[PDB]
């Protein structure tokens, strides 16, 4: 089989510039052209450029003229992409996609890399602020009740959320994080039987390795 | 490199060959290709069989004098085969 | 300069035949557009399916087949399978560059459809005390993973301040999502009622609350 | 008839040096047909072979459009000498 292993995720500040790798294996490297595709949150998949390992010839998208630079090292069978003048807009996941034809441009995507997550933010490390949330009063919960925590304003990702220090690990819903003005925010909810609440304590454990933070918060019933 | 039947291209070089002539000094470039010939054939087609042929010619020495059909055959046969090789 | 349009999402059953389209804004999708179809599994996995003139990526099942139905590109799956449930992107070639489409979220049902279990949470007094108050709307146990979430403050639709995550897969192959509402402290105190409307398939669930 | 049409095409400002117009700014699509008459003089030493063939190319030049289908005019006109078209 073939593989297209790229470099790991990186985090840099606006104005700087870094270079993503894409080490190929399992085939004649000089025979297949490499594409580079940008997957952002705000925008769809944006094709950047392609580069022919044999000729070294390149063809860029007009949108990325000067923003990207495709090079290639035949010896190590690796494709490189240098992104210059990084801004908040360039924060995305970058893939390297192989062309499918042997020593000719067939114009069709074959194999892809695992992707490289590039985050370009002008933010400092912020410890997470945890706020609880109690259920509403007007409802019929014959079976069970739903409560949760809200982690707001942390940087960078990720944060790990558990319940009762692991005692409650069945029933958890940790939703994806959103980017709310330079800071990240997610919320985790756990559904427990109404008979076990609020008779038994249910606390929210949140850990943030990037700032060495581990704050807890017990959920308190609402009037 | 495989396009050539007779030779195998070993090295390519880009040099300058600017020379001074009676009409003036003219700038000049020179691309150079180096060609080595395929030795494996002549080895296995001529050198190896003929070496064995020379060796075979020696074993007539180890034969007795009375064995005319043995030594005469080997002598003539070995010489005739060598001629074909040359052709 | 040019936009490629796909369907939002399509639903199909195992064994049946589904067709994904790829419409160009510049006109009819001709053969020099070199219709490419890319499959996206969860966890940012990508693979090529159908490309260029009549080329196929290695290992692509026989059920996958490309065509030019009407005046747009088409990706037809004859005899759909459970593992064919992913996001399908089509890319068109305008000679200078490639252009991808919005992508279609194809759902192959491995279980009966499920209505969303939606719950609304008021901003905590600890959070309501300072900075900004936040409404949380957790959506769970819906299938297919396609939901439209609308907000209402004092009966009027909220055009600003709302944010919703992409439907993430659950443990039982269902989907879940969360919606947030950003407001100022004084804003929350003024309005009479808040409401979270979630649209799944053809039905609508409503959660509301006051003060 | 035909000579009457060809003149009308080149009375307007036409430039065979200019690529034909496209509905959406795209590339000119040339459809190619090939007819092989003879294959001969295959050479294994020089890595070459001689081939005689008929090349047929086809493209659309709206500048050269002289009619609608439902007119008394002939579907096609043979281009005479003295008139250049983009190729
Ligand atoms: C080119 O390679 C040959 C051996 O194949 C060598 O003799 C020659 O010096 C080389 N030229 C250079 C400049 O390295």
């Amino acid at each position: 089989e073939v593989q297209l292993q790229q470099s790991g995720p990186e985090l840099v500040r606006p104005g700087a510039s870094m270079k993503i790798s894409c080490k190929a294996s399992g085939y004649s490297f000089t025979g297949y052209t490499m594409n580079w595709v940008k997957q952002s949150h705000g925008k769809n998949l944006e094709w950047i450029g392609l580069i022919n390992p044999y000729n070294g010839g390149t063809s860029y998208n007009q949108k990325f003229k000067g923003k990207a630079t495709l090079t290639v090292d035949k010896s190590s069978s690796t494709a490189y992409m240098e992104l210059l003048s990084l801004t908040s807009e360039d924060s995305a996941v970058y893939y390297c996609a192989r062309d499918g034809d042997y020593y000719r441009y067939g114009r069709y995507f074959d194999y892809w890399g695992q992707g490289t997550t590039l985050t370009v933010s002008s933010a400092k490390t912020t410890p997470p602020s945890v706020y609880p949330l109690a259920p509403g009063s007007a409802a019929q919960t014959n079976s069970m009740v739903t409560l949760g925590c809200l982690v707001k304003g942390y940087f960078p990702e990720p944060v790990t959320v558990t319940w009762n220090s692991g005692s409650l690990s069945s029933g958890v819903h940790t939703f994806p994080a959103v980017l709310q003005s330079d800071l990240y925010t997610l919320s985790s909810s756990v559904t427990v039987p109404s008979s076990t609440w609020p008779s038994e304590t249910v606390t929210c454990n949140v850990a943030h390795p990037a700032s060495s933070t581990k704050v807890d918060k017990k959920i308190v019933p609402r009037d | 490199s495989s396009s050539l039947p007779s030779f195998q291209l070993t090295n390519t070089s880009t040099t300058y060959c600017t020379s001074v002539t009676n009409t003036g000094i003219y700038s000049c470039l020179r691309t150079t290709i180096q060609l080595k010939r395929e030795f494996s054939f002549y080895l296995l087609q001529l050198y190896i069989p003929s070496c064995m042929l020379v060796i075979v010619s020696w074993v007539s020495f180890w034969f007795d004098r009375t064995a005319i059909p043995a030594r005469v055959t080997l002598g003539v046969t070995t010489l005739l085969t060598m001629t074909a090789q040359s052709a | 300069q040019a936009v490629v349009t796909q369907e939002s999402a399509l639903t199909t059953s195992p064994g049946e035949t589904v067709t994904l389209t790829c419409r160009s804004s510049t006109g009819a999708v001709t053969t020099i557009n070199f219709a490419n179809w890319v499959q996206e599994k969860p966890d940012h996995l990508f693979t090529g399916l159908i490309g260029g003139i009549n080329n196929r990526a290695p290992g692509v099942p026989a059920r996958f087949s490309g065509s030019l139905i009407g005046d747009k590109a088409a990706l037809t799956i004859t005899g759909a399978q459970t593992e064919d449930e992913a996001i399908y992107f089509c890319a068109l070639w305008y000679s200078n560059h490639w252009v991808f489409g919005g992508g279609t979220k194809l759902t192959v049902l491995g279980q009966p459809k499920s209505s969303p279990s939606v719950t609304l949470f008021p901003p905590s007094s600890e959070e309501l005390e300072t900075n900004k108050a936040t409404l949380v709307c957790t959506i769970t146990d819906f299938y297919p993973g396609v939901v439209t979430v609308d907000w209402k403050v004092d009966g009027t639709p909220v055009t600003q301040g709302m944010e919703t995550t992409q439907p993430s897969k659950q443990s039982n192959n269902k989907y879940m999502a969360s919606s947030y509402l950003t407001l100022t402290a004084r804003a929350w105190e003024r309005h009479s009622s808040y409401s979270c409307q979630v649209t799944h398939e053809g039905h609508t669930v409503e959660k509301s609350l006051s003060r | 008839s035909d000579s009457k049409i060809l003149a009308h095409l080149f009375t307007s400002g036409y430039d065979f040096r200019v690529r034909p117009p496209t509905d959406n700014g795209g590339p000119v699509v040339v459809s190619v047909n090939m007819l092989l008459r003879t294959i001969s003089k295959i050479d294994v030493v020089n890595m070459e072979y001689s081939a005689q063939l008929t090349l047929r190319e086809s493209w659309i030049d709206k500048r050269l459009s002289y009619g609608v289908k439902g007119d008394g005019q002939p579907d096609f006109v043979i281009l005479t000498v003295g008139h250049q078209i983009w190729m």
